[PDB]
Parts: structure tokens; C-alpha cells; sequence
């Protein structure tokens, strides 16, 4: 079918700045010294300083993640005496 | 690979500096204000937040090991609770297992539907008793 | 503040280290004597009620 006139109603907006893209200076002027302002020191440890506090945080408070992980370690501990006796239930059933 | 490698020599590292010596008049520092020392300060300090996160890899690297072992372990000991009990059957310990078997359980249960049927011997004698 | 800051959570890196190697003293322990305790714990008495 003539479907699908999505890759195609783009193409008077993509030839658009492919004119006005290149064929600028006869119609612009290069004057008026725009001023630049771009981000000194203070700026750089922003960027630094919410990132190592994001795991300054999440490496302060690893120690209750690890003690969950070395309370399930006796947990387990404790419930093996429980898992010995149900294995050793289980094969004498065809054993007797 | 856990080695509390140790305390004091980690500390001075935080608060140590070459100063080597870097030419004033050179385009390495052109206006040479405070600034460069702040970035090459800050940035430089940042390499132990990376050290200590890569020992926090080291941790759960380490336990998940641990547990992996664990793991095998048990997928091991069902062979070992088998040939366990062989040595359990082979033995004489199997005079355990008839003999709490057999005994107690077949005297209750002889004795207790003799106690039973007697009793209701005993009640019938009662009964005719009662009707007669 | 920010070098006091990460000298501090240092110290709690040396602690979970100083916490970590007693438990893995104890844990490998359990691992690498664990046929032993194996046979020594099942033999216990309470099979008779089983």
C-alpha cells in the first residue's frame, strides 16, 4: 500500500535546515562579542561533590545489608539440624 | 583476597604532597591564580572513593564465593547421607529399628484390643444382667 | 570537611575488615570441618524419636 507517510511529512522540515543551514553568511553578520560564561571550580566539585556523597551514603550504610547477609548465615545454621533429620526422614521411608 | 592491609599508612596519603617544581612565566599556568591547584587537588583526592568502592567489590565478591561454596556443599551431602545410612544398614544397629519397631507397638496394640474386648465382655455380662 | 569525611568512612572500611577477617576465621572453620561435625551431630540420640 501508499502507507506509512511518516519518513515523509519529516522531509519539508529536513531539507529546511539543510537550506538554512550552510548558506548563512551573505544574510547574518559576525559582530556584538557574545559573552561566554561556562562553569568554574565551584561548579566542578558540584558535579563531584552529590556524586560521592550518592555512595558515601551507600557504602555508610552497607553494614546493615551485610549484617542482614551474615544473620541469614546463621539462620541457615540453625535451621540445618531441621533439613538434616527431614533428609534422613525421607530416604529410611523406602528404607523400612 | 581480605587483607586488612593496615590503618596508618592509608591515612598520610590523604595528606601528602610532592611539590615538585613547576615554572612560574610558562603557558602550563598562564594567569597563574588558584585555581589548577584546586582541580588537580580535588580530582587526585577523588582517587580513594574509587579505592575503597572497588574493597566493597572485593566483600561481595568474596561472599558470594562463600555462599557458592556452601551451595556445592549441599548439593554434595545427599551423598553423603546416602552411604551414611548404608553404614547405618550393614551394621548391627538395625536391631534399633526392629526391635523399637516390633515390640512395643505389637504388645499395645494386642493389649489394648484385649483390654477392649474384655471390657465389652464384661459390660455384655452387665447388659444381660440388666435385661434378664 | 571532605578529606575528614573520607578519612572517617575509611576507618569504617578498616572496621568492617577488622570485623570480616574474625568471621571468616570462625566461618572456614565450619566449612572445612564440616564432614566431621557431620557424622559427630547425626548421631545424636533423638532418632529413636524419628
Amino acid at each position: 500500500e501508499n502507507d506509512f507517510k511518516y519518513f515523509d511529512d519529516i522531509r519539508p522540515f529536513l531539507d529546511e535546515i539543510y537550506k538554512t543551514r550552510e548558506r548563512y553568511t551573505p544574510f547574518y553578520d559576525d559582530r556584538a562579542d557574545y559573552n561566554t560564561n561556562s562553569k568554574s571550580y565551584y561548579d566542578y566539585i558540584s558535579r563531584l561533590s552529590k556524586l560521592i556523597e550518592v555512595l558515601a551514603r551507600r557504602i555508610w550504610d552497607y553494614d546493615n545489608e551485610l549484617k542482614k547477609r551474615f544473620k541469614n548465615w546463621d539462620d541457615l545454621m540453625k535451621a540445618f539440624p531441621e533439613q538434616a533429620k527431614d533428609l534422613f526422614r525421607g530416604w529410611l521411608n523406602d528404607g523400612t | 583476597f581480605k587483607y586488612f592491609d593496615d590503618i596508618r599508612p592509608f591515612l598520610d596519603e590523604i595528606y601528602k604532597t610532592r611539590e615538585r617544581y613547576t615554572p612560574f612565566y610558562d603557558d602550563r599556568a598562564d594567569y597563574n591564580t588558584n585555581s589548577k591547584s584546586y582541580y588537580d587537588y580535588i580530582s587526585r583526592l577523588s582517587k580513594l572513593i574509587e579505592v575503597l568502592a572497588r574493597r566493597i567489590w572485593d566483600y561481595d565478591n568474596e561472599l558470594k564465593k562463600r555462599f557458592k561454596n556452601w551451595d556445592d556443599l549441599m548439593k554434595a551431602f545427599p551423598e553423603q547421607a546416602k552411604d551414611l545410612f548404608r553404614g547405618w544398614l550393614n551394621d548391627g544397629t538395625i536391631d534399633s529399628i526392629i526391635h523399637d519397631e516390633f515390640k512395643k507397638y505389637s504388645a499395645g496394640l494386642t493389649s489394648a484390643f484385649a483390654l477392649f474386648k474384655v471390657t465389652e465382655m464384661k459390660q455384655m455380662n452387665d447388659f444381660k444382667s440388666e435385661v434378664k
